[PDB]
């Protein structure tokens, strides 16, 4: 669950900017790229 | 998955009942009817009085009739 | 030998920048223009 | 009442010409799985900091009156069932309490208020933890109080504290009270699948009952049946510890499998009720007695949450009390059961059929009915009733009991993300993960007639 | 559980009496002390990490002394016997609803404005006698009440055979109805039962409860099915859990108020009181009064508490030590 | 395994064990050199057992 | 047994054709390992010609 995105200028506070990021951290779900073990592997 | 049963039973003050099983004998033709019939919940009120084997060659026969009666409620 | 992201590596640091689109609420008015009719 | 199957489900352990359709067909003989989540998306999202237990304040009420423990004549003698009246002639006696909650020079009131009311004589000799007054009466008593109206179990009030208009002296005294809290626990969750877009071992082949008788999609149906473990845990969850706090169960690494309870064992510890068979002479009484002391007389909608079968079962039930309504007779004009339809085949044509969804009791109780389609469930609900259906659609329940300013349930979730996953390759093993909860405020703002059947 | 107060109360575990305030040695002894002029009366106890002494009695300025023994502290639990109505119906009419609605007064509450309402209910058959009905009655009550997973346990449903008339057999929603074979069933007793307890965080109360009817038709007229009544109590829920709560009040006016507040950074004092003992309990009020204007009284109280088993002998020799060490004349029990 | 609570990770494509642990391993090769031992004198209390 | 039971299940309930379905499947906060599985359908073929 990315947080909710839907919401007024003043209910995205600090906290919420901070759980945006934390989502990027547990991490590419692209369907027009290889993997990146596959370009790793041409590289 | 050998044979298939036809039983005439009687639920137990609530009326009479026709059913037809597909089990290997008639202790496992009991069995389904008391497990997955729709007393499932109040099995203790079939009491199964006639079970019988549907044998073809006839090809036309009666196996079960068992009518409720205005005398009998 | 031998016989996963983490903060530091060689003495660099770990920088992970994260680029989104939210959904901005916002309003479309429409007014009059006080010299013509338009 | 009867049956016929129409399908049969065997494992496929037990077992090109061109197509007409491409996308596969569902007949209408084989019943679904039924997603919980509509059920669940019904209750909000309350997001919590980590994975901590959490309590909250339970705020209670203060209007006490005190149970008597015995009551003693002046000699010291305690007072029987068969004794005669106590303190003829404005003779003082003793009367014994649990706590010291009233004071001296006080008028306290039996179980018959105001005709025979008691002047507390002094402090309260104390006696282990109980207190013992000495009492006379406030009435112009001349016959005493009798011994029925001096037992165990009686209930005392606070009236007031009269004194004289001359010289008066100190009495009376005031009050105080405290709250409650409670708390509630977490449950963790995981799956995995050995695997790629291609099935695996647990098949099951659908046979439909008739008269001549592509490539699996692993992460969507991973995605799938994990969720349905998170509705589960949030539903169906029960709780494993003593009274104690020790749990019961403990898993592979010898660590303790900490899981909490569901919303179905949360919600059936108060207003629960197993009856044998359904009539409106419980559900008005069951309904009128908690809206006679807990709730306002606008205040009184009660909507009931069920299932299919037990809507005709609650029309059914209906159409028999109004069957008993011999001074009313319904006529068409007002019900209208049968409706005048334009149609080709006449002129004047009709149509007929009604339902009751409705009762409004005395004194304002008014009684909905909303149909949840996840109590017809054919997997979870094995119990067949004889009327037809699961046995589990005849169960209703009564969720948002008032208005109360605030959510009485919710799902419980971590901030941030309490989902985990996981893929090991060497064996290609997928694993998901994930924490959860519910949690239910008031448990006793949540009414529920369950069947009989479904118990022991 | 929190307690009123006149002024300040003391409670001391009197858990063996010793002749002199040498032999204290294990915790929980205590002597009587006194004079030979026979005007000042203190205990001397040994408390966990050394001998505390209690205050100075004046002989003279007592107003009672008297002790309470285990069973008048003891709670009865109190039992309601259901019949049916012998003036609408000895037996039950066929084809009726018989619901009988059990009435909580102070559930999850201090008050009456707190109710509480299970139910119980049979539909009656033909050949349906009154022992049948009695069977009937409290599966159904049991199912809804005694089931596992509910708050706390509320009633408890016991059936009497008219054979036995003075032993129940106890009903719970696992009871099933082939284990009660017995044909002549002639009430249903109902009785409440002990709450939950933890010392000083949830005192010892209990939800009383009255059974209520809900009418029935049995020739046009709607009557009420049942009586129910009120036995004498048969069940007592011993004195241990009073106690224990009384020792945690009370010392804290010797010891600390901040009973465990911010946790690591605390004081533990050891409390001698065993809840799964009995106790007898002796209360000793008196006063001080000063010089020659501070005439007030300041009535304080000293508690003594101690083991019995029967008949009370720990409480009859501390009484004993009192009476020839003080000189007054507390009464023996 | 599923989670890496040392470098802040939910997730892994290639996990290391089914366990939801994280280990953290290190390892140093090190030594020493004294050139000249004559350059240097020792007096040492014969308590030690040298 | 799990739900805190501890009087035990009846021999009633554990009979010949008595049915059993999935609920889920919970690990500890600590050092969990795995658990569960997931299940699958295949289709059958209807026939019909000219
Ligand atoms: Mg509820």
């Amino acid at each position: 669950n990315f947080p909710r995105q839907m919401l007024p200028f003043s209910k995205k506070t600090k906290q919420w900017r901070k759980d945006c990021l934390l989502w990027a951290n547990q991490k590419n779900y692209s369907l027009v790229r290889k993997s990146v073990i596959h370009k790793k592997i041409n590289y | 998955a050998m044979q298939l049963w036809v039983m005439e039973y009687e639920v137990t003050g609530i009326g009479k009942g026709c059913a037809m099983c597909k089990a290997i004998n008639p202790q496992q033709a009991e069995m389904l009817l008391k497990s997955n019939g729709i007393y499932n919940g109040s099995s203790y009120l079939y009491k199964v009085t006639r079970i019988e084997q549907v044998i073809v060659p006839p090809c036309n026969g009666l196996m079960a009739e068992q009518v409720v009666t205005y005398k009998d409620v | 030998f031998f016989d996963l992201l983490p903060y530091d590596l060689a003495g660099n640091l770990r920088v992970l920048r994260l680029y989104w689109k939210s959904k901005r609420k916002i309003l479309k008015v429409k007014s009059y223009d006080p010299e013509t009719g338009e | 009442a009867g049956k016929l199957g129409k399908f049969q489900m065997l494992g496929f352990q037990h077992w090109a010409p061109q197509k007409a359709t491409n996308l596969m067909v569902q007949l209408l003989a084989f019943y679904r799985g039924k997603s919980l989540d509509t059920f669940l998306n019904s209750f909000p999202t309350r997001e919590f900091e980590d994975d901590n237990e959490y309590y909250w304040d339970v705020i209670g009420s203060s209007r006490r009156n005190i149970p008597l423990v015995e009551a003693r004549d002046e000699n010291g003698v305690v007072v029987a069932a068969n004794a005669a009246n106590v303190g003829v002639g404005t003779s003082p006696f003793y009367l014994v309490f649990p706590e010291d909650w009233f004071a001296d020079g006080e008028v306290i009131v039996g179980n018959l208020n105001q005709v025979y009311p008691f002047r507390i004589l002094g402090d309260a000799r104390m006696e282990g933890t109980n207190a013992v007054y000495k009492v006379e009466l406030m009435g112009g008593n001349t016959q005493g109080v009798p011994a029925e109206r001096l037992q165990q179990g009686e209930r005392f009030s606070i009236e007031f504290a009269p004194v004289e208009k001359e010289l008066s002296r100190k009495v009376g005294d005031v009050r105080f009270t405290s709250p409650v809290s409670m708390r509630n626990e977490w449950t963790t969750i995981r799956i995995q699948h050995k695997v790629g877009n291609k099935l695996n071992k647990k098949l099951a082949m659908g046979i439909p009952m008739v008269r001549n008788l592509w490539m699996h999609y692993v992460d969507w149906e991973v995605e799938l049946q994990f969720d349905e473990y998170k509705n589960n845990a949030m539903a169906w969850g029960t709780s494993n510890r003593n009274l104690n706090g020790e749990y019961m169960n403990f898993g592979k690494s010898g660590n303790a499998i900490k899981t909490g309870a569901g919303i179905f064992e949360q919600t059936e510890v108060a207003n629960t009720m197993y009856y044998n068979t359904f009539s409106l002479k419980l559900l008005e009484d069951a309904l009128y007695e908690l809206s006679a002391s807990k709730l306002a007389m606008d205040d009184r909608l009660f909507v009931i949450k069920t299932g299919e079968r037990g809507a005709i079962q609650f029309h059914k039930e209906v159409l028999k009390t109004v069957s008993g309504w011999t001074t009313f007779v319904l006529d068409n004009n007002s019900t209208r059961v049968v409706e005048k339809v334009q149609s080709r085949l006449h002129s004047n044509a009709l149509s007929a059929g009604f339902q009751f969804v409705e009762y409004k009791a005395p004194n304002g109780v008014r009684v909905r009915l909303d149909v949840d389609p996840f109590y017809d469930d054919p997997v979870r609900n094995k119990i067949l009733h004889p009327m037809g259906g699961v046995a589990f659609s005849y169960r209703y329940d009564i969720w948002y009991i008032g208005t109360m300013d605030q959510p009485n349930i919710f799902k419980c979730k971590i901030k941030g993300d309490n989902e985990y996953r996981g893929y090991q390759w060497g064996s290609a093993v997928i694993h998901r993960m994930a924490t959860l909860g519910v949690c239910v405020l008031d448990p006793t703002r949540t009414m529920s007639l369950i069947p009989a059947i479904l118990q022991g | 559980m929190v307690i009123s107060i006149n002024q300040v109360r003391q409670l001391y575990v009197a858990k063996a009496l010793k002749a002199n305030t040498a032999a204290l040695t294990t915790a929980g002894d205590i002597v009587p002390k006194a004079d030979t002029a026979k005007t000042t009366l203190y205990f001397q106890s040994m408390s966990p990490a050394g001998i505390v002494a209690s205050d100075k009695i004046n002989l003279k300025h007592v107003l009672y002394a008297k002790a309470t023994p285990s069973e008048a502290l003891a709670h009865k639990l109190v039992r309601y016997s259901v019949t049916l109505d012998a003036d609408v119906s000895a037996t039950p009419v066929a084809g009726q609803n018989y619901i009988l609605r059990l009435a909580f007064r102070q559930y999850i509450g201090l008050s009456e404005e707190d109710q509480y309402f299970k139910y119980g209910e049979v539909i009656a058959r033909s050949g349906m006698t009154a022992s049948d009905f009695y069977k009937k009655m409290a599966i159904s009550l049991a199912k809804n009440l005694e089931n596992k997973t509910e708050s706390t346990p509320l009633v408890n449903i016991y059936l009497i055979s008219a054979a036995a008339a003075s032993t129940d057999v106890p009903v719970t929603s696992a009871t099933k109805e082939s284990d009660l074979t017995a044909t002549d069933y002639n009430q249903i007793i109902i009785e409440e039962t002990e709450q939950p307890w933890v010392l000083g965080m949830m005192p010892q109360a209990f939800i009383p409860f009255t059974p209520q009817f809900l009418t029935i038709t049995v020739d046009g007229e709607d009557r009420l099915w049942g009586v129910a009544t009120v036995v004498t109590p048969t069940k007592t829920v011993p004195d241990g859990h009073l106690i224990a709560d009384l020792e945690y009040f009370c010392m804290g006016a010797r010891g600390d108020i901040y009973r465990g507040m911010g946790y690591p950074n605390i004081i533990k004092t050891t409390y001698l009181v065993d809840p799964g003992a009995v106790y007898d309990v002796l209360d000793i009020h008196y006063f001080y009064t000063g010089s020659n204007e501070s005439v007030q009284k300041s009535e304080k109280t000293i508690t003594l508490v101690a083991v019995d088993d029967g008949s009370h002998t720990a409480m009859n020799a501390l009484i004993g030590a009192i009476n020839t060490a003080s000189g007054l004349t507390i009464a023996t029990l | 395994g599923i989670r890496n609570p040392f470098t802040g990770q939910k997730g892994n494509p290639y996990m290391s064990f089914d366990e939801d642990s994280a280990v953290i391993h290190r390892m140093a090769t090190l030594g020493v050199c004294v050139l000249d031992p004559t350059r240097t004198m020792s007096l040492i209390p014969a308590i030690l057992q040298g």
